[PDB]
RNA sequence: CCUCCUAAAGAGUAACGGAGGAGCACGAAGGUUGGCUAAUCCUGGUCGGACAUCAGGAGGUUAGUGCAAUGGCAUAAGCCAGCUUGACUGCGAGCGUGACGGCGCGAGCAGGUGCGAAAGCAGGUCAUAGUGAUCCGGUGGUUCUGAAUGGAAGGGCCAUC
RNA sequence: CCGACUUACCAACCCGAUGCAAACUGCGAAUACCGGAGAAUGUUAUCACGGGAGACACACGGCGGGUGCUAACGUCCGUC
RNA sequence: UGCCUGGCGGCAGUAGCGCGGUGGUCCCACCUGACCCCAUGCCGAACUCAGAAGUGAAACGCCGUAGCGCCGAUGGUAGUGUGGGGUCUCCCCAUGCGAGAGUAGGGAACUGCCAGGCAU
């Protein structure tokens, strides 16, 4: 699964999610799943989605991922008290901001496209749509 | 568990700003190095403190091929 | 390089002169000729100024570019300082190693007066 | 250059085969006889050659002599 | 200065009409000789070096600076300073003197020769050459040698192509292969 | 740690003392720097002697 | 006890919050004067190799700093040399930091030094850790005290364990 | 002894494009804080010294956060 | 008064770099010597001295050019003080403040004191 291969820290401060995104062209394919609402996509979601979008192209034209799962999430184990330390890392995910494109294809007709990720869209969280190129 | 543990904070900073009336011997600033560097009538102490070295008003302002920041005492 | 070694090689006593505020006798040679000049505090004003390119004083000298050139200048200089109104002054290498032709200005100037 | 640290570097003569003599300085202290100046060379004269290849055939042909 | 002279002279006005040099500033000039031999084997027993010391000083004719290791390395088990090899730059008088000795005895001692390298150029125009072994100096003497031992022999030139420093060397009669 | 404690003694027999370290394994050299004793006061030779 | 973050752009600010260090070392690794500039890659070159030392080029501090991290550092606080003991004694306008005990910075005076032709610089070390109150004793010094008086013992004061 | 043909595959530095950071910064607010000047207003509201205290278990709500599951009428700081 | 050049500053990339031209009467540089003063952990390379046969090749100064660096609006967006509000992990409204990035564009520095040489 998506994860960094390496970090300067173990763990990180939970801190919030406000604010607009960052990235919100489509800037390699042709068309691209663009998220509206807000929240974390976890190294698992992004895979289940790649893998539903993948399969129902049959591996013809080319998918980029937009997003990548940096930010280590702890748990505290079951029946154990408030404090002793932080907890354990346990997945990685992504903050996702409205507008925030999160895939984009290209090589394929709009009309397979637009069944693709309203596949990989069953797999988020989050409510997404779909969007195109700009000229401008 | 293998963490807990942080030093005693040292009160750094500038203690005298832009424009007020310092008498001589004043600390102006206290720093990690010269992140400031002294300039007319400032001296500068074994631990980089700035202090007036003579009575008059604080100055700050940059100057030099390098952009630095410089303090003195007009002498007003 | 020669100039920018040379450049650095002045620049601490140059700053420490600033900050003391001192009228400086600043020198300057190179192999056919030598010169001296005396600045106001701020560094931007000379004062008095003697050299083996001004007529009057090369017309004598055997060559522009020795030991006893240098001690021509260093002598018109203090002349026309203590005669204007220089007394006390802080000489200033200016990369140049105390020595030789820089040395032999400085001597000379001592003994016309200038207090260095 | 620094007083009494270098060996003694001074006027000899170098006498080769051919004749050939050039007084020059060094260290070594006397005269020598050597044997191969640059003028005694094979490689600077332009003497030297490569090595005969390509002998089967002639070889073959100069050593049996048979129709 | 015998080649000095001969540069003074006899090059310099050849090397003048053949790149035709307008100003004489602009003909390649040879800047300095400089001799090194590491000396490794120091780490191990520290007599070796000084005992190449007096080889190079024999030879060239005034003594050796003694080089030391910038940084350590655990590839040869150094430590930055200690002693690994000794120089000599030569400059003037003596440099043309060595030279003209370098052609015109050392080199066609060459056990088996065949000239020198032509390749061997930096790419600005500055020569640097081996030697396998130091008995080809008549400096030394072969029944007095503790060990073979060899030299980096570098002519440091004012050439601004390695094409046009070929021609400085050439025109000193250099055996090229 | 491996620093000893030493006293520097003045010359001029005032009685007078400085007092310092040392490390003795790498350099076991009796001192002699030269310091003021105020009780002449002038700067006169002291010797590493035992605190 | 020190350094960073949390700490909300002055200071300060909690948790069995997140990460790391200290309980020293240096008579030079201190003072001053003079001089000097890094890493790394490329090209050529005896042994010699991805890496030793040599020459050139590109590069521009990506090096370095006795030891953590942060802030500094080219006028270098980094690197090398000559001479040296300011790692001085008495003091201290004024200011910083603490509930307090305390801790910190300091120009200038007086005496006597070192380096520099000089202007000048020097009261330890690029800075911030390397530490233990009081009592009770020890050692040296001392125009102090000394239970009738002269001494002495003991006590004080200054230096130190 | 090198080679030579061929790459169904991996990809360093460099170049172009797209993101992310409490312990990143060739940028940088609003506020807050320090100092100076001036009006109006305020029963001196300010500071110093002296007599007498109590208190040192805090709670919730808003805003900025750490911890926890952006769980808790949870827990720990800042501020009203 | 003009043109050159050297020294010391102000200013600190609109001032730096690159690419292309160009200058030796004076200045500056390279340069020529080296017993001497002084010098090299070897080397007159550097530092130092005594000089003027040579050249502006390098360097340096000057002039031109937008391949780079650098500077940079207007507008919009982000944020935020105070007062309201909601569908309240995050936003919206009134009012005040208002970026960073990017866009048009700018740009081959500007300026003081002293000295020297030429021209008028
Ligand atoms: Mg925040
Ligand atoms: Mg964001
Ligand atoms: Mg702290
Ligand atoms: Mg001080
Ligand atoms: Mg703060
Ligand atoms: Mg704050
Ligand atoms: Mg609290
Ligand atoms: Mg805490
Ligand atoms: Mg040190
Ligand atoms: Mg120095
Ligand atoms: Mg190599
Ligand atoms: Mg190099
Ligand atoms: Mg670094
Ligand atoms: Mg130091
Ligand atoms: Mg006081
Ligand atoms: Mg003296
Ligand atoms: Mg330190
Ligand atoms: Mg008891
Ligand atoms: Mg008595
Ligand atoms: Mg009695
Ligand atoms: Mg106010
Ligand atoms: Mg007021
Ligand atoms: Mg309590
Ligand atoms: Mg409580
Ligand atoms: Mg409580
Ligand atoms: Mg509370
Ligand atoms: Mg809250
Ligand atoms: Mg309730
Ligand atoms: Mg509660
Ligand atoms: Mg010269
Ligand atoms: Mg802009
Ligand atoms: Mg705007
Ligand atoms: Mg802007
Ligand atoms: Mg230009």
């Amino acid at each position: 699964m998506l994860q960094p291969k390496r970090t300067k820290f173990r763990k990180m401060h939970k801190g919030r999610n406000r604010g607009l995104a960052q990235g919100t062209d489509v800037s390699f394919g042709s068309f691209g799943l663009k998220a509206v609402g807000r929240g974390r996509l976890t190294a698992r979601q992004i895979e289940a989605a790649r893998r539903a979008m993948t399969r129902a192209v049959k591996r013809q034209g080319k998918i980029w991922i937009r997003v990548f799962p940096d930010k280590p999430i702890t748990e505290k184990p079951l029946a154990v008290r408030m404090g002793k330390g932080k907890g354990n890392v346990e997945y990685w995910v992504a903050l996702i901001q409205p507008g925030k494109v999160l895939y984009e294809m290209d090589g394929v007709p709009e009309e397979l496209a637009r069944e693709a990720f309203k596949l990989a869209a069953a797999k988020l969280p989050i409510k997404t749509t779909f969007v195109t190129k700009t000229v401008m | 568990t293998r963490n807990g543990r942080d030093s005693e904070a040292k009160r750094l900073g500038v203690k005298r700003f832009g424009g007020e009336s310092v008498l001589a011997g004043s600390i102006i600033v206290r720093q990690r190095g010269t992140k400031f560097h002294a300039g007319a009538n400032v001296g500068c102490g074994r631990d980089h403190t700035l202090f007036a070295k003579a009575d008059g008003k604080v100055k700050f302002e940059v100057k030099g091929p390098k952009n630095r920041k410089f303090i003195s005492i007009e002498a007003e | 390089d020669k100039k920018s070694a040379r450049i650095r090689r002045a620049t601490r006593a140059r700053r420490k002169l600033q900050e003391l505020g001192a009228t400086r006798l600043v020198v300057h040679r190179t192999p056919r000729h030598i010169y001296a000049q005396v600045i106001a505090p701020n560094g931007s004003e000379v004062l008095v100024a003697a050299s083996t390119v001004e007529k009057a004083i090369a017309e004598q000298l055997k060559y522009t570019g020795n030991k006893d050139a240098a001690a021509a200048v260093g002598k018109a200089v203090a002349e026309r300082a203590l005669e204007k109104g220089i007394k006390d002054v802080s000489f200033d290498r200016s990369g140049f190693q105390y020595h030789g032709r820089v040395q032999a200005l400085a001597d000379a100037a001592r003994e016309a007066g200038l207090q260095f | 250059m620094k007083k009494d640290i270098h060996p003694k570097y001074e006027e000899i003569t170098a006498s080769c085969s051919c004749g050939n003599v050039m007084k020059i300085r060094s260290t070594v202290g006397h005269d020598l006889n050597l044997d191969v100046c640059s003028k005694c060379h094979p490689f600077f004269t332009g003497k030297q050659r490569d090595v005969a290849t390509g002998g089967r055939v002639d070889r073959f042909n100069k050593r049996f002599n048979i129709p | 200065a015998k080649l000095h002279d001969y540069y003074k002279d006899e090059v310099v006005k050849k090397l003048m009409t053949e790149f035709n040099y307008n100003s004489v500033m602009q003909v390649p000039r040879v800047e300095k000789i400089t001799l090194n031999m590491g000396v490794g084997e120091a780490i191990a027993d520290k007599k070796l070096l000084d005992n190449a010391a007096a080889d190079l000083a024999a030879i060239s004719g005034q003594k050796p600076l003694i080089t030391k290791a910038r940084k350590s390395v655990a590839g040869f088990k150094i430590r930055q300073g200690y002693p690994i090899g000794c120089k000599v730059t030569l400059r003037g008088e003596r440099m043309w003197e060595f030279f003209e000795r370098l052609i015109t005895i050392a080199v066609p001692r060459i056990r088996d020769f065949r000239g020198l390298s032509a390749k061997s150029f930096d790419g600005r125009g500055n020569y640097s050459m081996g030697v396998r072994e130091q008995i080809i100096f008549p400096e030394i003497d072969y029944d007095k040698v503790d060990r073979v031992r060899g030299l980096d022999i570098t002519i440091t030139t004012t050439a601004k192509s390695d094409e046009e420093g070929r021609a400085l060397l050439a025109a000193f009669d250099f055996p090229f292969r | 740690g491996i620093r000893e404690k030493i006293k520097l003694v003045s010359s001029a027999g005032t009685g007078h003392f400085y007092t310092t370290t040392k490390n003795k394994r790498t350099k076991p050299e009796k001192l002699e720097l030269k310091k003021f004793d105020p009780v002449v006061r002038q700067h006169v030779i002291y010797k590493e002697a035992k605190i």
